[PDB]
């Protein structure tokens, strides 16, 4: 079949390439349609629906049947965020920042934001709790690397705000998730591991300073952690990067601020 | 009433009738064009 | 043929009409390009021959 | 800054035997050792592996394929261990010569062994595909892995089975050997004009580059939002959190559109599948329909003349 | 305008240069100082490619080509019509890519996430600079860089590869190709696994990460985990690009011959270099 | 042949009809291109020869 | 059998209208085939 | 042969019928392409030969 | 499925199968008469 | 040979029948392709040579 | 040799029989292909040369 | 040599027997192919030369 | 030392080393019992 | 860890011995088999 044409130069090479162009257009449409299942419809900065919705229409809803009798999530659906946002718009026109009205970290807006998830712990496959302190877990032990239990915890201002008591691990996943860090208030806070730098003599936290360690949202029950409060803790620890920038003893930051 | 799209019988008939009116209008224009081309230069 | 209308209790009109419009335009472009490719029925070249444009 | 590239402290405890729905555990083996080296990057547990009917079929066929090629390599070195050591990358199990065509009458020593090894490889690969499908089915999961593997198998079949049949010769399949199959690739390109001017070859390269692109993008995004528990993706699909929102907003403010925790994986699977899909189509058209791609490109507005 | 959830994140700050001069959005796009710069550079580059189309004489998008200066011009400038437009477009492209990376830093930073994404984009930028800047400067002329054409830079790839015979025998090349193939395999497997967990057999409950580990341990016997798979993806892609840059930086610079001649050293190693038989000897 | 209708208690009409439409269009395009490929039954070339166009 | 959701009467009605459409399509195909065969046979 | 019907207490009809349809179409395409490949039984070339068309 | 359902479904299947087979036999005879392969 | 039936207290009929069908079809395709490959027993060429179709 | 039967108190029959069937089929295909490869014992070519098929 | 039996208080019989079967088959295949490779002891060619098949 | 792992490694080692030694012998034109036997008994 | 050290040591010792024997076998001299064949007229 080498080289006969149906018309002009059109052969199976050309038929295949044009068929692929059509198929690719259809596939791109389908992929974007699947990706329009969270966050839509679009809205103005004042909450009312926008005149924009886009060239791509919303897909038909599909239902996820949650495991462990948690119910059903059907998407796309009506999305509200079931919490008040403490922001005030800077300009009357659109596409401008909304400045925080009170304390930004702690009303939970910006990089310190959090989401109202279900106030329940996520479960492993067998139904138990997924994340658990070392003492509550049976058989787990620090297996390699510098064991952080018993070390002081230093903030971004080169003060020590507490010291490590226990590790929260993720049972099926077999990896450490939180540092239970206890202050000389006596109450304990949770530290995401990916926000802490475990050194030989010291657990450094670039995010926060000592005075902000007390503000971390504490845990409802003392052996478990729910999704809501994980957002709450993670959002505050992470928003500490911008909102605790002044209080930080960084050579390069002081360098640039003195020049600026 | 299968309800797959949610439309009822009367809605279905109305929509199909207006569709078919459009379809036959399109077909008539196509037939006029085809006759014009055929008279201008036949392909049979 | 009388009750073909029940196809609309099977198919959502919006999706069908979008697909139909895309299909019809693509078919029309197909046939026009096929006609333009052949030395005859390439009405452009033919009118160039008839009125001695070249 | 901790970059989350390597775990800085590890933990372990009881091994996880895995979920137990519709799975015959008589066939699942026992958990193996824990690797401290693998634990610095991901999970440290090895095993347990499921050993079923298709598992034994695939293991037998693949082991015999590998063994057949190895025995031919040993013969081809004169049974000398030092020559085998030094010419390991230069040995080759080459298909029958063109004059045999598609016939199975090629003597044992210019391609009977190639045919035997190819039969073993066929059985091994198709058994593994069936095993992928059944392992997905046993746990009540979708069959997406089976279809992506089917795309890879499509390219493999075109290279070794379908195109030789269309060209009417076993001589045009791929030899078993490192440098020999690289030379087969280069000579395939030389014989048919540039494959660079094969449009489906270009599409395949586009989707391979896109795979590297998209998967660097996605790994970087998930590692950047892992501070909010972003790596736990099934739960973010189930119950959207701030990691998902921050990822979506990063990509929306960067390039004007974003995805979902769910939908980026549809992008990923299609981006990876299209590589071998368009590659198989291009190789099938190569030689059967076009035998000089540069001239074809000249004829199709691709090359200057 | 805004996603249902976007407004609580649109806050001031987290930007490297210019305070709140350009700390605003245009539609969904965040602008910033480096967004202004990258729009300028991208616009100018696309315009200059169109002007190349005008000068060359074609309007076929697949035939437009912007060639670098010829070899005799060395590392100096060339007339715009015969090599200078390529140089200006290269400067515009480099500026656009770098500004894009810095704008990504600013966005990562307003959102409070890590900088893995501008990290990984810097690897691609360095591979591009290796092909366009480092190797031709180390090697003497702008004429060793590739033209800006859809099908004419493939000609550059082919000619450069065949200058050294079968380029398949470059060893860093083989490592890079293995990384690319492994990356595509891992991407397919990961997308399939997550989709199959989120979309199970049809009407039965949504799966868990335990099911993913169980499936893959049944398949081959060692699951890597979610964090593991994302780490492995980032590292596979970055290693592929790094070894590409290496294999091309050493080519024509410390290696000048056929690459199978490089592979020749293992064959000639003392305790087998003389034995008869086999492929070699 | 009388109870073939129970195929619709096996198959969902929507999916079957979409697949059938795609299949029928693809088959029609197949056969038309096969006819256009052969020097005979390429009705374009044949009519051009008959009326002496070029 | 209980696999899609339709009853007996619905199945018969849908199948009857399908088959009417199928035979209409078949009739148009037969007319076209006879026209082509008369114009130029392939046997 | 009388009680072959019990195969349907082994196999789900839906899956079997989908597989059977795919198999039958693929086999038919197989055989048609095999016939088209050989210089004889390539009915296209043959009718061309018989009626002296090209 | 039960016994009666199985028999009913198998009977209608086999009617369809023999209809398909009959059309195939007619086509095969037509081709064989037109041009034999034996 | 009389009590070979006890194989069905060892093996589930569904899995065995699926495997058997796949095996039988693959073997048949094997043998047909082997016959088609050889210049003799490639019945296509035989039928072409016997009736002077070339 | 009398009490070889205790192998079945060691091995599960199902797994052993699946492995044995796979092994036997693979060995048979091995030997048949080896015979077909050699110019003699390739019964096909032998038959072709015996009846003067060419 | 009398108490070699205590190896079975070291090794699980199932795993050992599977490994032993695989090893023995692979070794037998090894030796048979080695014999077939040499011009002598390739019993096929030797019979072919004895009975003059070529 | 686990006796099972040690025994498996020892068995693999012993067998692999024996195969290597036999291959070294078969490589040399001499010591190739099959081939020298063929020379002796006029198998050419 | 004594186990890992012992395994690495055993692998090292065996591999090094094989390399040395191969180096000897490479040279036309010191190839005990081949010089023995020359001595005893094995050609
Ligand atoms: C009407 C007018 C006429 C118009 C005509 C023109 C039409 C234009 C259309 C434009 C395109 C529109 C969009 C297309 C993409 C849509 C994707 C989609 O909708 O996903 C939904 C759906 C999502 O499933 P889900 O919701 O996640 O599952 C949830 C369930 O609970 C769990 O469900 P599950 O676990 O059971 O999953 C089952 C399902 C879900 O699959 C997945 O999970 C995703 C896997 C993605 C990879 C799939 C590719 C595998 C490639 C197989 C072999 C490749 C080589 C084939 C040969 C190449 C062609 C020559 O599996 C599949 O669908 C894949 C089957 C692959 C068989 C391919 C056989 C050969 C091709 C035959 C064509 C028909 C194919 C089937 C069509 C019907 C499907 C129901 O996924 C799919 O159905 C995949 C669609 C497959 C499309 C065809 C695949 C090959 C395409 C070939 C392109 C060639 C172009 C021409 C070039 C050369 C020409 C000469
Ligand atoms: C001089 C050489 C030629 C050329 C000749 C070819 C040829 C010839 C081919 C390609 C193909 C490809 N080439 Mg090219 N290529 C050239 C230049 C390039 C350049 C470049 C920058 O120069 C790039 C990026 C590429 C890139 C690509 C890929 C997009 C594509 C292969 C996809 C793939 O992953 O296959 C790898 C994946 C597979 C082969 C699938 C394997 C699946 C099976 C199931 C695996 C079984 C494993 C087996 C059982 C082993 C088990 C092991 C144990 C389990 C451990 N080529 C030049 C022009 N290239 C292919 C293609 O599709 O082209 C259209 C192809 O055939
Ligand atoms: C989308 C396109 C991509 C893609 C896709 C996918 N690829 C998959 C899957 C998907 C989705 C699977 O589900 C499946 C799997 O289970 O993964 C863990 C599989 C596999 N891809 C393998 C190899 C491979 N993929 C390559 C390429 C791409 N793949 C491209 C880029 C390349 C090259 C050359 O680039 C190679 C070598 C094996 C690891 C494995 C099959 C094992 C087998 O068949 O064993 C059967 C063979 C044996 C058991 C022989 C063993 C020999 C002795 C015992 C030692
Ligand atoms: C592991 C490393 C991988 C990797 C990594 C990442 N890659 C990233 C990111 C990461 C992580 C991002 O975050 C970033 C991004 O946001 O993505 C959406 C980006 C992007 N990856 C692009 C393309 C791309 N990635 C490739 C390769 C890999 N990427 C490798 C494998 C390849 C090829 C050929 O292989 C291509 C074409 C763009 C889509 C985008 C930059 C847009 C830009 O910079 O816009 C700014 C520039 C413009 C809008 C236009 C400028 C036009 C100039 C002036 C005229 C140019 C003409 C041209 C010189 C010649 C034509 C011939
Ligand atoms: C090869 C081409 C393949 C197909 C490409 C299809 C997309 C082409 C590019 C479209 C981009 C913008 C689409 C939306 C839009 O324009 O809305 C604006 C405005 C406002 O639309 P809107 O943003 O307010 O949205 C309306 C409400 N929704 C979202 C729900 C639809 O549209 C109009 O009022 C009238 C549109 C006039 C026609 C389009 C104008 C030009 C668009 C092309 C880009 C700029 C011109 C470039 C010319 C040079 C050649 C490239
Ligand atoms: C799977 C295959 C993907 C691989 C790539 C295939 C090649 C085609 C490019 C597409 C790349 C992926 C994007 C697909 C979907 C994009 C999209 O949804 O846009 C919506 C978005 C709109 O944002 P949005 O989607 O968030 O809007 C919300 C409302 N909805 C969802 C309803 C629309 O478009 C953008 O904002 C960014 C533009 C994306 C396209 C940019 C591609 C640039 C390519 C330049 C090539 C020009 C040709 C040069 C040729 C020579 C010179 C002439
Ligand atoms: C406030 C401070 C004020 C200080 C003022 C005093 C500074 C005095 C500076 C005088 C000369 C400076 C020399 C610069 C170093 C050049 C290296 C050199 O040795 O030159 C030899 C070569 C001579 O090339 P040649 O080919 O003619 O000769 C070969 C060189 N020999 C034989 C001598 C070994 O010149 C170059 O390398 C030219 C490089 C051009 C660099 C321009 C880059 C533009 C910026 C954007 C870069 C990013 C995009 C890259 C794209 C580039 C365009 C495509
Ligand atoms: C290369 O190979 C070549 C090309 C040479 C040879 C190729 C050969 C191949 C094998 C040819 C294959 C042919 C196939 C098998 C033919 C199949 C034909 C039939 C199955 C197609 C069916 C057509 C019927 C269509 C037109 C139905 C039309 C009906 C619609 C108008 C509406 C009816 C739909 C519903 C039921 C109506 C209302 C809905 C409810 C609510 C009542
Ligand atoms: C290269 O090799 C070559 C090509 C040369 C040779 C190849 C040879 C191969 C081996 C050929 C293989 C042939 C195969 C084995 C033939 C198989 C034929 C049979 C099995 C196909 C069956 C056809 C029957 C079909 C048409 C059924 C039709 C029935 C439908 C119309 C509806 C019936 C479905 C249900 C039961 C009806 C509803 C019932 C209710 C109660 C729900
Ligand atoms: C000392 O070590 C020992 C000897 C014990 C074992 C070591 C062995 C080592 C040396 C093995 C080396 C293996 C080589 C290096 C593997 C290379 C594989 C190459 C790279 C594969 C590349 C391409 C091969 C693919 C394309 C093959 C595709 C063929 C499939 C489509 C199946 C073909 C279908 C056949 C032709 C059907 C024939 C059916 C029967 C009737 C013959
Ligand atoms: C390339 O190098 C060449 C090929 C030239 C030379 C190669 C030489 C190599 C080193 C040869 C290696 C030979 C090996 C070491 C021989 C080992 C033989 C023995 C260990 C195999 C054992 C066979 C016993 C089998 C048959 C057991 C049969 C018992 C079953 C029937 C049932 C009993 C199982 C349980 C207890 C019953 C309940
Ligand atoms: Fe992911």
């Amino acid at each position: 079949m080498v080289g006969v044409t149906a018309f002009g130069n059109f052969d199976l090479a050309s038929l295949a390439i044009y068929s692929f162009w059509i198929f690719l257009a259809g596939l791109i449409y389908y992929l974007q349609t699947e990706n329009m299942r969270e966050g839509y419809p679009l809205e103005n900065e004042d909450g009312t629906p926008a005149a924009n919705q886009g060239p791509f229409p919303l897909p038909k809803p599909k239902t996820f049947i949650l495991p462990h009798g948690r119910g059903t999530l059907t998407v796309p659906g009506p999305e509200s965020e079931d919490r008040p946002i403490a922001l005030a718009r800077t300009a009357v026109s659109e596409g401008f920042p909304h400045a925080p009205t009170g304390d930004p970290m702690k009303d939970g807006v910006g990089p310190a934001s959090w989401v109202a998830r279900r106030d329940l712990p996520e479960l492993d496959g067998h139904g138990h709790n997924k994340i658990k302190p070392m003492k509550a877990a049976a058989g787990f032990h620090v297996s390699a690397g510098k064991n952080p239990i018993g070390l002081p915890v230093r903030g971004c201002d080169l003060e020590i705000a507490g010291k490590v008591v226990d590790i929260w691990v993720d049972i099926p996943e077999q990896m450490a998730r939180f540092l239970e860090v206890e202050l000389k208030d006596g109450s304990t806070r949770l530290l995401p591991m990916q926000m802490v730098k475990v050194q030989s003599n010291r657990v450094h936290v670039n995010a926060l300073s000592s005075d902000l360690f007390a503000g971390i949202p504490t845990i409802k029950s003392p052996t478990e952690v729910t999704l809501l409060e994980e957002d709450k803790i993670c959002g505050y620890v992470a928003g500490g990067l911008m909102y605790a920038a002044p209080k930080r003893k960084s050579v390069v930051a002081a360098m640039l601020a003195e020049y600026a | 009433d299968l309800g797959y799209t949610g439309l009822t019988d009367e809605q279905a008939q109305e929509l199909h009738s207006v569709y078919m009116s459009g379809l036959w209008l399109f077909s008539a224009v196509a037939i006029v064009a085809h006759l014009a081309v055929y008279i201008w230069r036949p392909w049979f | 043929m009388s009750k073909f209308y029940k196809i609309w209790m099977i198919f959502d009109p919006r999706r069908v009409f979008v697909a139909q419009g895309v299909f019809l335009f693509l078919l029309a472009v197909m046939i026009h390009l096929i006609l333009l490719s052949t030395p005859s029925y390439n009405w452009l070249e033919i009118s160039a021959a008839k009125y001695n444009r070249v | 800054e901790y970059q989350n590239i390597f775990s800085q402290v590890q933990v372990r405890g009881p091994a996880d035997l895995g979920m137990t729905e519709d799975v015959n555990l008589a066939n699942r083996s026992g958990v193996g050792p824990f690797s401290t080296l693998l634990g610095w990057f991901g999970n440290a547990q090895l095993g347990p592996i499921y050993l079923g009917s298709l598992g034994v079929l695939s293991l037998f066929s693949g082991l015999m394929w590998f063994f057949t090629i190895g025995i031919w390599f040993w013969y081809q070195a004169g049974w000398n261990p030092a020559v085998f050591l030094r010419d390991l990358f230069f040995f080759s199990l080459e298909p029958p010569a063109p004059e045999y065509g598609l016939s199975f009458a090629a003597p044992l020593k210019e391609g009977g062994l190639w045919l035997i090894a190819s039969f073993f490889m066929f059985v091994a690969v198709w058994s593994w595909w069936g095993r992928t499908y059944l392992r997905a089915q046993a746990l009540g999961m979708g069959k997406h892995t089976a279809w992506a593997f089917l795309s890879a198998i499509w390219l493999w079949m075109v290279l070794g089975f379908i195109r030789p049949i269309l060209m009417g010769s076993w001589s045009e399949a791929v030899p078993y050997g490192i440098f020999s199959h690289l030379d087969w690739t280069n000579n395939f390109s030389l014989v048919h004009g540039n494959l660079f001017y094969n449009p489906f070859h270009g599409l395949s390269i586009a989707f391979l580059y896109g795979s590297a692109l998209l998967f660097a993008m996605h790994g970087a995004t998930i590692l950047a939002v892992s501070r909010f528990g972003g790596e736990r993706e099934l739960e973010q699909i189930a119950d959207r959190g701030t990691a998902a929102e921050r990822a979506a907003l990063f990509w929306r403010w960067t390039m004007g559109f974003n995805a979902t925790m769910e939908g980026i994986h549809r992008w990923a699977i299609w981006m990876a599948v299209l590589v071998t899909l368009t590659g198989g189509i291009g190789i099938l058209l190569s030689g059967t329909v076009v035998d000089n791609w540069y001239v074809w490109g000249q004829n199709h507005g691709m090359a200057p003349l | 305008a805004l996603l249902s959830f976007e407004r609580k994140y649109r806050v001031p700050g987290g930007t490297l240069v210019g305070g709140n001069l350009f700390d605003f959005w245009v539609g969904p796009f965040y602008v910033g100082f480096f967004g202004v710069a990258t729009f300028f550079f991208a616009a100018l580059g696309i315009i200059l490619i169109a002007w190349s189309a005008v000068l060359q004489g074609t309007w076929n998008p697949q035939l437009i080509s912007v060639y670098p200066p010829a070899l005799e011009y060395g590392l100096g400038g060339a007339p715009l019509a015969k090599g200078g437009l390529w140089q200006i477009i290269t400067i515009c492209a480099t500026g656009a890519f770098v500004s894009w990376a810095l704008r990504e830093v600013e966005i990562c930073r307003k959102l409070g996430i890590g900088y893995h994404i501008p990290f990984a984009f810097a690897f691609a930028i360095l591979a591009y600079l290796t092909l366009v800047l480092f190797r031709p400067v180390m090697m003497g002329a702008w004429g060793y860089a590739f033209p800006y054409g859809i099908w004419t830079h493939l000609d550059w790839v082919s000619n450069t590869g065949y200058t050294y015979g079968n380029f398949h025998y470059n060893p860093a090349h083989m490592i890079a190709i293995s990384f690319f193939f492994t990356n595509a395999l891992a991407l397919a497997l990961h997308g399939a696994l997550v989709l199959s967990a989120a979309n199970p057999e049809k009407g039965k409950e949504m799966r868990t990460p335990d099911h993913e580990d169980t499936f893959f341990r049944d398949l081959v016997g060692y699951s890597i985990g979610t964090l593991g798979i994302h780490r492995l993806g980032l590292l596979l892609s970055l290693s592929a690009v790094f070894f590409s840059a290496l294999c091309m930086i050493i080519t024509g610079t410390i290696w000048f011959d056929q690459w199978v001649d490089w592979w020749q050293w293992w064959v000639k190693l003392p305790w087998w270099a003389n034995i008869p038989g086999g492929i070699n000897g």
